[PDB]
RNA sequence: AAGCUAAGUUGAUAAUAAAUAAAUAUUGAAUACAUAUUAAAUAUGAAGUUGUUUUAAUAAGAUAAUUAAUCUGAUAAUUUU
RNA sequence: AGAGUAGAUAUUGUAAGCUAUGUUUGCCACCUUCGACUCAACAUUUCCUCUUGGUUGUAAAAGCUAAGAAGGGUU
RNA sequence: AAUAUUUAAAAUCAAAUAUAUAUAUAUUUGUUAAUAGAUAAUAUACGGAUCUUAAUAAUAAGAAUUAUUUA
RNA sequence: AGGUAAAUAAUCUAAAGGGAAACAGCCCAGAUUAAGAUAUAAAGUUCCUAAUAAAUAAUAAGUGAAAUAAAUAUUAAAAU
């Protein structure tokens, strides 16, 4: 009935003994991570505009962010996925646009075709929120800290000067055709080499950027928005994730 | 301390020590006869 | 004349267990000891020009021998080429971020032969820190050990 | 070896008993080794602590007299000769702990020099010029009493950690020279500088 | 010194053997060549080869160069010499005045067993 | 006016934690004393180390769909985030 | 040796002794551009910042001297 | 145990070889170690891996350093 | 001084081959053409890399492991 096998003397009279944890395993990994105690919500930055503090009469730029169909898609685990984490999904899309296989997803976690989706990362499973709810600007109290991350402005093929501050050539006194430039790239023959990121012209902007420990100025509801202190990086219309400061509380 | 090659003991209270690769001379007396050996 | 025949059972990859619990070598002993194994010296078809070594399956890698203070002196060293990045990790430091089983991979790569058939004879070799590993199954065996193992426990590990 | 070969005296109410561990642990030196291998224990009034202990030790305990003897297998051997001396030592303080106990008188001296016992004995506070609150938690087996604010006592069954534990006591303000003037363990005495 | 003759201050195990083994040599040789004269010194006396060559009386060899060779005080066999006179030359402008043997040149070939008294 | 900009605006100088350096101790022999240990045990200790935080890269893993009247991409057009 | 109110070794340390460095001025002859601007990378023999030993010459505060320390900074 | 030198086979003793030979004479050989001192600039730099051992327990490892040797 | 000036020997010069990591001059050894069984030289024999097993001591410092760094200091060890 049973199927042949043999079984080596050495493996099967092996002494058992787990292995040591290791630092570059994932839950060693997650342990160590200076995470939020709950999750967070996709926004759009819709624009910027003046906020009045009424009591003192102070004024502050205020980046207004859009709150919109915001929804907990699903979430992930330790044990499945090594780490705690909300998938959240923000606002509404056509089925046009949307693929056949990420229509199914988002029918198999009870939800309509989304405009944008991302990741929360928390401490616990606490923190994790049920799935398939309603994230609306309530979540965060007015006057509490939170991190923004968001892709910034696109800059283009920028210059040294640009890019890394760089003091330049002078204008006058026989400088010849390099006003802009960086001077020197390196050392004579030593290295015999430019090493290794030396500041260059290149590509700046549309990368990601945290902004930490920014002011909830105001929500409301009603208005489906967001207000935030200060400036949040990228354009108009740029999504902007949203978490409680990890630093402030 | 007085980090040096030579390291003798000075007076009868001064004590050599061997810690960590190093050969120390406290003193229970004078604290200036603390040395150390490199 | 003597070459001729089958020639396929010559030129199998066996796969050769080591519990480290058990050997009484010391680190770059038994590195050096696996080398060997993993080149194909070994046996006696080999040829330079021909890979014909077989898998080592390094297990129980915890309870490794390393002499003298080797632990916490022996510093294993790494560079990426932009200068005033030279990584300098002492041995317990990168048993700590991998395991044992690390430790023993770098001494058996430094071991084999530098050429194309390196990172192959490298991959062939699979450490693991404790006991349980996937590979149990597939380690040499023979009808005429079955009876020196317990009935239940070869049930147990074919089982898992 | 003159200190080893010194025999303990023991009083009916503590036993002195040796025993092999569960998983005993190899020292591995450069050349040498050392097996720890036995757990000697020392029960009694006060309370009850234990010494692991290599293997080429063992007691030789005698019913006449109440006496014990502590050998090695090997006197000759350094490092044998050198763990003899100090486990002998070491039993011997832990049998005057568990008869008698151990203690650790603290004098604190200075102006607003003081200790204080905050969380009903769990956690000393001393008081010896700082505007933040200094202090530290009693470990397991010590108990701490202040007779007076100045003078405070930790008292327990093991010599070696009534006295560490004191020591960090004192490490927040050692005497000073130029006024006798910190915290001062048992008898420590400093020679005071001349004024000028 | 920008050029690198990277010769170590001292021999391995194996060098060491070989050394040895070549003094052995030349003393085996010196040992034939004083045998080959005995035996046709008892030929022209008389005497057969394999007479000669039990003969109880050895005769000695009459010149100077042979005669000097045999001496052990002039001439040490590897058995006799010392373990610093197998491996050390006297080199008086290095400090020690002690050299390996193995930094003379054309040490394989030529032969050294005697140093100075104290030196 | 938009845009772009700094003279402008907003935020950050990335904790807690772990092991350490010099240095400071506990008990304690070898060596009747002494000795913080270049002995066994037990503790403190740095803008440094490990990390943490941030960015870029990678893609283990995960959800879903699976020869298609509208599967997934590209070529094409209108464009700019 | 000698200064240091007294005490060579807190701090100082003649002339002579033993080394390291390849930062100066030379010597050799294998080998036929100083400064400014710009951007700097590296070292540590540390100037500042952090930790610590000594300082009849650390009362305090300023110092002096020594050990660890190249993270950040250094018109 | 304590004090103070020396680190030596010249003397001395021991061992071995050669001449008359159970002895004498002559020759040859045998006398410390570790650590600190310790040190700059592209990057660890024995050529590299790595080498210092361990009973239970292996048909099995235990310098791959230094010194004197053997097969 | 990898300096300079000559004395003696060797090699290079004009010499390929093995060793010395790499190497004009060092240690071996001199290529007429092959063959590859046997003796080998210098140098080696854990793996990289052709080839190894032992004995007696010492070191614990990775000292050292084919490029030996000094006076002096400390700790031992022998002998008197
Ligand atoms: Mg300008
Ligand atoms: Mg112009
Ligand atoms: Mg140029
Ligand atoms: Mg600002
Ligand atoms: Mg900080
Ligand atoms: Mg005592
Ligand atoms: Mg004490
Ligand atoms: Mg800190
Ligand atoms: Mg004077
Ligand atoms: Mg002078
Ligand atoms: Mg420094
Ligand atoms: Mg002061
Ligand atoms: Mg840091
Ligand atoms: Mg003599
Ligand atoms: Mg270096
Ligand atoms: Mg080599
Ligand atoms: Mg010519
Ligand atoms: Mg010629
Ligand atoms: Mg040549
Ligand atoms: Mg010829
Ligand atoms: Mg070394
Ligand atoms: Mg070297
Ligand atoms: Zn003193």
């Amino acid at each position: 009935s049973t199927r042949p096998f043999l079984v080596a003397p050495s493996i099967a009279n092996s002494i058992t003994t787990e292995a040591p944890a290791i630092n570059h395993s994932p839950e060693l990994a997650n342990a160590r991570k200076w995470l939020p105690k709950r999750c967070g919500l996709i926004t759009r930055k819709k624009g910027m505009m003046p906020y009045f503090d009424k009591s003192t009469g102070e004024r502050s730029a205020a980046t207004i962010l859009e709150v919109n169909n915001v929804e907990v898609i699903m979430h992930r685990t330790s044990e499945v996925n090594g780490y705690f984490a909300c998938q959240v999904g923000y606002g509404s899309r056509h089925l046009s646009k949307v693929s056949r296989q990420m229509l199914g997803h988002f029918a198999s976690k009870v939800v309509n075709p989304k405009e944008h989706v991302a990741e929360f990362r928390v401490k616990d499973e606490k923190g994790l929120i049920p799935p398939g709810t309603l994230l609306k600007p309530s979540f965060f109290k007015e006057g509490q800290y939170v991190d923004v991350r968001s892709v910034s402005k696109g800059k283009g093929f920028t210059g040294v000067m640009k890019r890394y501050g760089f003091k330049g050539l002078r204008a006058s006194h026989g400088t010849s055709i390099m006003h802009r430039h960086g001077g020197s790239y390196g050392q004579n023959q030593d290295p015999g080499r430019v090493l290794p990121g030396r500041k260059m012209p290149g590509h700046m902007g549309n990368e990601h950027v945290t902004i930490q420990n920014v002011k909830v100025l105001k929500v409301d509801d009603e208005n489906n928005v967001i207000w935030v202190k200060g400036s949040v990086a990228g354009p108009k219309n740029s999504f902007v994730k949203i978490q409680d400061a990890i630093k402030k509380t | 301390f007085k980090v040096r090659t030579s390291v003798k003991k000075f007076c009868s209270d001064c004590y050599l020590v061997r810690r960590k690769g190093r050969v120390y001379i406290y003193c229970k007396s004078n604290k200036k006869h603390k040395q150390r050996q490199g | 004349s003597q070459k001729i025949g089958h020639s396929g059972l010559a030129f199998a990859r066996l796969w050769h267990h080591v519990d480290v619990a058990r050997d009484k070598r010391t680190l770059g002993r038994l590195a050096s000891a696996i080398a060997i194994t993993l080149i194909g010296r070994h046996k006696p078809v080999y040829h330079p020009s021909q890979d014909c070594g077989d898998y080592v399956v390094v297990t129980n890698c915890q309870k490794i021998r390393v002499t003298g203070k080797k632990f916490e002196q022996k510093t294993y060293w790494s560079h990426s080429g932009r200068p005033g990045q030279l990584k300098l990790q002492t041995m317990n430091k990168v048993v700590a971020d991998k395991g044992f089983g690390e430790i023993l991979k770098k001494a058996v790569s430094g071991m084999l032969p530098k050429n194309k058939l390196r990172k192959q004879r490298l991959d062939r070799l699979k450490v693991f820190d404790g006991s349980e590993n996937p590979y149990k199954q597939n380690i040499t065996a023979f009808a005429h050990e079955q009876s020196s193992i317990p009935e239940p426990l070869k049930e147990s590990i074919f089982n898992q | 070896s003159q200190v080893g070969s010194l025999p303990l005296y023991i009083s009916p109410e503590v036993q002195v008993s040796i025993n092999a561990l569960s998983m005993p642990r190899i020292i591995r030196k450069g050349r040498t080794s050392m097996n720890i291998s036995q757990n000697i224990t020392v029960k009694g009034p006060k309370g009850e602590l234990s010494v692991e202990v290599p293997d080429f030790l063992h007691l030789d305990k005698d019913e006449k007299h109440g006496k014990i003897n502590v050998t090695v297998q090997n006197s000759e051997d350094k490092h044998q000769r050198s763990m003899w001396g100090t486990v002998r030592s070491l039993i011997n303080n832990h049998i005057i702990g568990v008869t008698e106990g151990h203690l650790a008188v603290l004098r604190f001296v200075g102006t607003g020099y003081r200790a204080q016992l905050e969380n009903d004995g769990k956690f000393v506070n001393v008081k010896v010029g700082a505007s933040i609150k200094q202090g530290l938690d009693v470990p397991e087996g010590i108990v701490v009493k202040t007779p007076a604010p100045t003078s405070l006592i930790i008292e327990g069954c093991n010599k070696q950690q009534v006295l560490l534990f004191a020591a960090k006591l004192r490490k927040f303000h050692p005497p000073e020279p130029y006024k006798g003037k910190g915290i001062y363990v048992n008898d420590e005495t400093i020679k005071l500088k001349d004024k000028k | 010194g920008g050029l690198l003759w990277k010769i170590p201050w001292r021999m391995s195990t194996h060098q060491k053997t070989r050394q040895r083994e070549r003094l052995r040599n030349v003393d085996q040789v010196i040992k034939q060549l004083t045998l080959g004269l005995h035996v046709q010194r008892c030929q022209d006396k008389g005497l057969t080869y394999q007479e000669a060559m039990e003969s109880k009386k050895k005769y000695k060899p009459r010149s100077k160069s042979l005669r000097l060779l045999n001496k052990p005080s002039v001439f040490p066999k590897e058995n006799q010499m010392s373990s610093k006179d197998k491996y050390w030359t006297f080199d008086k402008k290095a400090v020690g005045y002690r050299k390996g043997i193995h930094k003379v040149p054309k040490w394989t070939k030529i032969s050294i067993r005697k140093a100075p008294k104290f030196f």
